[PDB]
RNA sequence: AGAACGAAAGUCGGAGGUUCGAAGACGAUCAGAUACCGUCGUAGUUCCGACCAUAAACGAUGCCGACUGGCGAUGCGGCGGCGUUAUUCCCAUGACCCGCCGGGCAGCUUCCGGGAAACCAAAGUCUUUGGGUUCCGGGGGGAGUAUGGUUGCAAAGCUGAAAC
RNA sequence: UUACGGCGGU
């Protein structure tokens, strides 16, 4: 079981810290390096040049091909 | 594929860059 | 082949447990009582009722088949409420007990309103089959 | 039966010792230390004959106290108790159910077996089963003789006598149909009442036609 | 159920087991309530009233009824006394 | 390793009168124990109870009257303020007509609703209801 | 899912048991999963026992018995048929089925 | 048009029974629909909750059925949850009604504090499980509302009660045992001791013996 | 934190080498047989010494404490009793017989209660949630991979991500 | 004794 007594708050409050790096949305957002790897750099929206229309073509059980360019 | 032989193809495969890298240091 | 359907059986109980006291071991006779007293949609099963209900005729002769018919239920009146024996079979006035039962009606307080003689059980404690297959 | 008119009277000592009544076959359940003496050099557990009587008295309360005599619903699933429950129906005007007891009888309102008791006597509790757990259903207390061997389940003034022996059933049966009648106005508490206990016994094998005529070359012909 | 203006406002009150005390509830179809007639002294008939007992279904089919009901006789003078 | 009897003695109590005994045993008795049962006696819970003087610690037999819900205890023996009292009441209690949360004070073991008839926080002990 | 209660092994308050080999096909089990048969088959081939002891050199001959102790794998003891499928409240009884001699 | 057969509408049918709030304390098993229809009608509203599609696979394509979920009640402390499967939707709807009618309890109904008028809330916190799914009913202060799903508050305006705090874990995202929970919990309102009912029972008489004339005078 | 021991396989060294047997050789069977099957057979299997520290190392259930149904049986102690059998023609202890008490490996029944259910007398005493304390889980993969440290004669072990 | 496969979406 847990830690229960009015002594604790050191043990308990160091193991949720530590356990919290196993969820991704807070370890995403609190390790770095997940900020260092997307392309916007941690923004919204973000200016580019076009360098090729290229047509990926769709998943499982569909057939189309979307129409995609190489920013 | 059956997990413990899973295994061995990558136990054989991190021997084997395990190598690569100390081939070319 | 011969087994013979629900209706057929269903319908030759329904006469014997109520045309009783018209029937009989002759397939011919019972032929034509059931002619006139069922409705009878075609010859066929007609007489594959008939021979269902003198087939029940030499078995209802012998004992207490599903049979609520008024002289098969009337008579087992004569065994459970008659046989009011002429003797008792509790009243004796020389029966056993043994010495730990004997100290059992004496904290009743009957040990002296009773003759109630004692036996003495064997030596023992040979109950309890023994254990295991084989 | 903390009386003096509802007393032991030695006389039904002399019965239950002639038919059985005492005799607890060899374990017991854990509900019956109560009613038990102790056991046997033979491992026979043999019941306090006090404790039988007062729950007979007890259990006769309860019936005398239900208001419709053809009210009450006695049941046998057995051989042995089917004859004692046809004519204790009889004596104190109950509704006997003798034979199979088809389940869906308590609780299942379309089909025209459908008994609706407020009260219901059981010859056993864990031969007869079917009925008690029916009762538990349709909120119904049951009154079950039970020996030591029988579980008490819903059981609510089980009678420690016997279930096994044919001479012990119908004796209780004709204890609990004698004292039952004898709570109304039906028989004095003074004189003994008339009708047999050996009247209410489970009966006999095929000979029993053959051995009577036997003894009757003097009163047909 | 005796609010401060002081009235009942409640659409009954639930009987509750002679044995363990608890409520006896609404939809609990084992719960028996059944009758004891006890008789007068010197005649040993019956007088024509009687004494209730309610067993609830979970302390019935924990099977200890018997156990109970003599319990309440052994209260309420009807048992052996000893 | 018997590490809370308090703990221990409301465990046996709360098992007991859900199976539906008459009689508890108590197998340690302490003073906190005894003070505790004597505050849901006289609220009405439970009823007699010996305590069974040995010269090791003693036992305790109780009463069961039927009319207790579930008898818990805090396991920690928090603090409580008289600021946080309230939102200890509606946390552990099943509602503000009934129940007590029974809580150790600088002048003696009291309810809640006694505790603030005074004005005495203390460390709560456990509750019933 | 866990299928049986004990493991299919009647071992309860151990770590390990011996390894014994399989009978027809020699195949390494516990002692404790093993389906074990002990046969007792008279070494005389009751067909043949009224053209022996005419030709015995006493009157009345004592025929020895063969007492051999099979043991199973149970992929052998199922496809040889001496244990049976069987179905799933049927399976908590371990007592032994009927012998049937005569 | 209705010939009753069981003791139990025998004697309503005649109104020699009179008000349910006995044959709930006798805890009687109500057999047939008309006798909660003879005291509670013209003051019952019958809304569905769901209607879905369970279905079995069989050797020749599948056999489609349908699962309705119904819940009654008045607004006076009466509710009902049925449930009935059918082949076709309109029959099983309209037996669910039957079946939410003849299982109806009687909520009990409390107060906050300040005990001043007609109670409005649940007495104490109650819990009802039903599979994994466990709904727990909080006594709120007056003038909250009920502070829950769209479904438990189907129910709890259909129980007559005010205002409601309410959690819930669990599956619910399935509807028929978030119902069977929710159920539950308002029909333990009465299986709860609270110090109001500490005084020991005075027994009244049985409606089957109190009224054992109409059954020997008048059906025999 | 830091240690002790830890199946089998494996490594280093020495004894030994019957049987079995990875590898390999052949004979078959096969569309193909680098498999099943058969004949032979190296390392290995056995012992001593030194290492490695992992298993479906599983009751897939951490340890300590308490409370909460029943029944028969078993193993080891202890206590009490009819009797039976031992040199005993008397003994005391042995063998059985009937119980009780404690610790144990389990079983059978149960609407104790729990649980998503299989099932569990614990996996119960839990929204009526708090007996102590340790380890550990957070959709599926990538991945027990990468790299850094560290242990090892090696094989590898422990620690252990992210991009996607 | 031998019995190996069965396009994608519906
Ligand atoms: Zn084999």
């Amino acid at each position: 079981g847990k830690c229960r007594g009015l002594r604790t708050a050191r043990k308990l409050r160091s193991h949720r810290r530590d356990q919290k790096w196993h969820d991704k949305q807070y370890k995403k957002a609190h390790l770095g390096t997940a900020l260092k790897a997307n392309p916007f750099g941690g923004a919204s929206h973000a200016k580019g040049i076009v360098l090729e229309k290229v047509g990926v073509e769709a998943k499982q059980p569909n057939s189309a091909i979307r129409k995609c360019v190489r920013v | 594929m059956r997990a413990k032989w899973r295994k061995k193809r990558m136990r054989r495969l991190k021997r084997k860059r395990r190598k690569m890298r100390q081939r070319s240091k | 082949g011969r087994v013979r359907t629900k209706t057929v059986k269903k319908a030759a109980r329904v006469i014997i447990e109520k045309y009783y006291t018209r029937l009989g071991n002759d397939f011919h006779t019972n032929k034509r009582v059931c002619e006139e007293i069922a409705i009878i949609p075609s010859k066929k099963l007609r007489n594959k009722i008939a021979g269902y209900v003198t087939h029940l005729m030499k078995r209802i002769q012998r004992g207490p088949v599903r049979g609520i018919s008024i002289k098969l239920q009337e008579e087992e009146r004569e065994r459970r409420d008659n046989y009011v024996p002429e003797v008792s079979a509790l009243d004796q006035e020389i029966i056993e007990v043994d010495p730990d039962t004997k100290e059992m009606l004496k904290l009743l307080d009957f040990g002296s309103l009773s003759n109630l003689q004692v036996t003495q059980p064997t030596v023992g404690m040979n109950f309890k089959t023994p254990r295991g297959p084989v | 039966g903390a009386l003096d008119v509802l007393q032991m009277k030695e006389e039904d000592v002399l019965k239950f010792l002639a038919a059985g009544t005492h005799l607890g076959g060899t374990n017991l359940d854990f509900q019956m230390e109560q009613y038990i003496y102790k056991r046997k050099s033979d491992g026979i557990y043999i019941i306090n004959l006090k404790r039988t009587w007062e729950k007979l008295l007890l259990a006769a309360r309860a019936i005398v106290a239900i208001e419709n005599p053809a009210d009450v619903s006695v049941i046998s699933s057995r051989n042995t108790g089917q004859r004692a429950v046809l004519k204790f129906a009889a004596a104190t005007g109950a509704t006997p159910i003798a034979g199979r007891f088809t389940p869906g009888t308590f609780t299942n309102q379309i089909q025209a077996a459908f008994r609706e008791p407020r009260l219901l006597v059981v010859t056993d509790p864990r031969a007869d089963h079917q009925p008690l757990t029916e009762a538990s259903y349709v909120n119904l207390p049951t009154i079950a003789l039970c020996n030591t061997d029988s579980p008490l389940r819903y059981v609510d003034i089980a009678i420690p006598c016997n279930n096994k022996g044919a001479h012990s059933v119908g004796l209780m049966w004709w204890m609990l149909a004698r004292e039952v009648l004898r709570m109304r106005g039906t028989i004095s508490r003074e004189h003994p009442w008339e009708v047999m206990p050996d009247l209410y016994f489970y009966r006999d094998p095929e000979e029993i036609e053959k051995e009577e005529q036997a003894a009757a070359e003097k009163a047909v012909t | 159920m005796q609010n401060d203006a002081g009235e009942f406002v409640d659409l009954y009150v639930p009987r509750k087991c002679s044995a363990s005390n608890r409520i006896i509830g609404a939809k609990d179809h084992a719960s028996i309530q059944m009758n004891v007639a006890e008789v007068d002294k010197v005649t040993g008939r019956f007088n024509g009233q009687f004494k209730t007992y309610a067993i609830c279904g979970a302390i019935r089919r924990m099977g200890e009824s018997d156990d109970s009901i003599l319990r309440l006789a052994k209260a309420d003078g009807i048992v052996s006394k000893n | 390793v018997r590490m809370n009897v308090l703990a221990d003695a409301l465990k046996s109590i709360n098992n007991a009168e859900k199976r539906g005994k008459r009689q508890v045993l108590i197998r340690p008795c302490s003073k906190v124990i005894v003070r505790f049962l004597t505050v849901m006696m006289k609220h009405g819970y439970i009823g007699e109870f010996e305590i069974i003087d040995d010269h090791r610690a003693g036992k305790i037999v109780v009463n069961l009257t039927g009319r207790l819900n579930k008898c818990g205890v805090i396991s920690p023996r928090f603090d409580v303020q008289l600021k946080d009292l309230e939102k200890w009441q509606n946390n552990l209690l099943p509602s503000r007509q009934f129940g007590f949360i029974v809580l150790t004070t600088s002048a003696g073991i009291m309810d809640h609703e006694e505790a603030r008839r005074k004005h005495t926080g203390g460390k709560i002990l456990g509750f019933f209801f | 899912t866990k299928k049986r209660r004990n493991n299919g092994r009647a071992k309860k308050g151990r770590g390990h048991v011996q390894p014994i080999r399989c009978t027809n096909c020699a195949r390494c089990v516990p002692k404790d999963k093993a389906i074990k048969k002990f046969v007792i088959r008279n070494i005389v081939e009751a067909a043949a026992v009224r053209d022996i002891s005419e030709a015995s050199v006493f009157d009345a001959y004592v025929l020895p018995k063969l007492y051999v102790k099979l043991h199973y794998c149970v992929s052998c003891a199922i496809h040889s048929k001496v244990v049976r499928n069987r179905s799933r409240e049927a399976r908590k009884d371990r007592t032994p089925p009927p012998r049937f001699r005569p | 048009e209705w010939m009753p057969v069981t003791k139990l509408g025998r004697l309503v049918k005649d109104m020699k029974i009179k008000s349910l709030e006995e044959i709930y304390l006798f805890s009687l098993p109500i057999k047939e629909s008309e006798i909660i229809d003879f005291f509670l009608g013209a003051s019952l509203k019958d809304e569905v909750l769901k209607i879905m599609p369970v279905q079995k696979q069989t050797r020749a394509g599948q056999r489609t059925r349908f699962k309705a979920f119904v819940a009654i009640g008045d607004y006076n402390g009466h509710v009902g949850l049925g449930v009935k499967c059918s082949k076709e939707v309109a029959t099983a709807i309209r037996g669910a009604i039957i079946l939410a009618k003849l299982s109806i309890v009687p909520v009990r109904r409390g107060y906050w504090g300040n005990k001043i008028g007609k109670p409005h809330t649940v007495p104490c916190k109650v819990t009802g499980r039903c599979g994994s799914v466990l709904v727990r009913l909080i006594p709120a202060p007056r003038g909250t509302g009920i502070v829950s799903a769209p479904v438990p508050k189907k129910l709890l305006m259909m129980a007559g009660i005010d205002d409601c705090y309410t959690s819930a874990r669990g599956c619910t995202a399935t509807l028929g045992n978030f119902a069977k929970a929710t159920f539950d919990a308002i029909s333990k309102t009465y299986s709860y001791l609270t110090p109001d009912l500490w005084k020991e029972t005075v027994f009244t008489k049985s409606p089957y013996q109190e009224f054992t004339d109409h059954l020997v005078k008048t059906h025999t």
